[PDB]
């Protein structure tokens, strides 16, 4: 039988998620740049701020990660259940 | 992704696991009951996704159709030597590898829901491979998932 | 300055979930291989429920260790905001 | 863990970032308000979490040397690159390393908080290095984080 083992691992408000904060990921690094390397003189207000809009986006997109993980053994847990019944 | 006959028998039995009204739908309220019975706590939203990811003509529940072409996606399964053996870290206080026979008899009668001391006693002499009082339970689990 | 580096990854409730279902990782691994390979007649209703319960267990683990990993970066998300005043 | 003068000073400017009253106190409240700021949504669980991490006296909130102490461990950082190009690997249609200029206008233009057309221009004069009308965004975002 299965013995110990177990389902072997790898939305739309999810997927509007992503797309809002990946656009934003490449928004950010693309302003973040600008100001750090193509300008004579770096504004250091506009940084912090690209900055923290950057960190916001990057952390969106790892939290819709986190969820598709969660929920993906969610539902192994519940294949895990149903594979009891082939003992 | 190709599911036998038997297996297709089974998973029957396996439905009605989930399906409690046995009404011969699965709804949120159903799945949030039998998640919860295993110990976990899904959200509503999450609950929904579950359903409509298995979820194939949109009517908010799943049939049983939905529910074996979904596990015909998921068959495959692996080993879980690692994990187990994370477990059994957990009570591992110096990190060296080792959970002494009586600290081993003292979490499986207090936490979870226990073994009693004599089914320890089982336990222990299998665990116990050097007769040292002493569990190595990285090879422990090896022997069991062998 | 940082540019576009962040900060580098890696309870009692949440302790207490741990040990209860570390606990029954071992007392359900224990249970179904002795019900698989120490009788001399296996008890498919025995493997069933103590597959059951293992599958349980595990699951609880993983959560607990998901929800480790999201609270670790939300409180990275925090340095990360932090962080951008050093600009 | 060993934090600078200059790094203790601009930590109290971080401070007032999540001391919203500016009373002397991050509690649990201020600390959901600005997390979901940054659109995030802990539970309050998890930002009593988050408070009791660094809540060395156990009074319930954070004061500043717990907050200054908390980021001494934390100090280390990493490179994003693998990261920004898993965000544009979001918009890569056709999974083959390249995202059109045009396709890239338009996701610029409309998903997320956007460029103007003319920021777009700037960035795909970087961005597309061989002049072909097309960014290979392993090799942009390598370019920026270099
Ligand atoms: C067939 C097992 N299963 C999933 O994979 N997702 C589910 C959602 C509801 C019920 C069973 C589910
Ligand atoms: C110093 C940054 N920080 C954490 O690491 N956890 C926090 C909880 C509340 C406020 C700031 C926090
Ligand atoms: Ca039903
Ligand atoms: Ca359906
Ligand atoms: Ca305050
Ligand atoms: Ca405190």
């Amino acid at each position: 039988g299965r013995k110990l083992e177990l389902t072997k691992a790898e939305d739309t408000q999810l997927t509007k998620r992503v797309k809002n904060a990946a656009a934003n990921v490449l928004r950010e690094t693309w302003l973040i740049y600008k100001n750090t390397k193509l300008v004579k003189k770096i504004d250091h207000a506009k940084v912090r701020k690209h900055q923290r809009k950057f960190l916001q986006a990057i952390h969106q997109l790892r939290s819709v990660k986190m969820e598709q993980r969660k929920l993906n053994d969610q539902a192994n847990t519940l294949v895990d259940l149903a594979k009891t019944q082939l003992e | 992704d190709q599911l036998t006959e038997e297996q297709i028998a089974e998973f029957k039995e396996a439905f009605s696991l989930f399906d409690k009204d046995g009404d011969g739908t699965i709804t949120t309220k159903e799945l949030g009951t039998v998640m919860r019975s295993l110990g976990q706590n899904p959200t509503e939203a999450e609950l929904q996704d579950m359903i409509n990811e298995v979820d194939a003509d949109g009517n908010g529940t799943i049939d049983f159709p939905e529910f074996l072409t979904m596990m015909a996606r998921k068959m495959k399964d692996t080993d879980s030597e690692e994990e187990i053996r994370e477990a059994f870290r957990v009570f591992d206080k110096d990190g060296n590898g080792y959970i002494s026979a009586a600290e081993l008899r003292h979490v499986m009668t207090n936490l979870g829901e226990k073994l009693t001391d004599e089914e320890v006693d089982e336990m222990i002499r299998e665990a116990d491979i050097d007769g040292d009082g002493q569990v190595n339970y990285e090879e422990f689990v090896q022997m069991m998932t062998a």
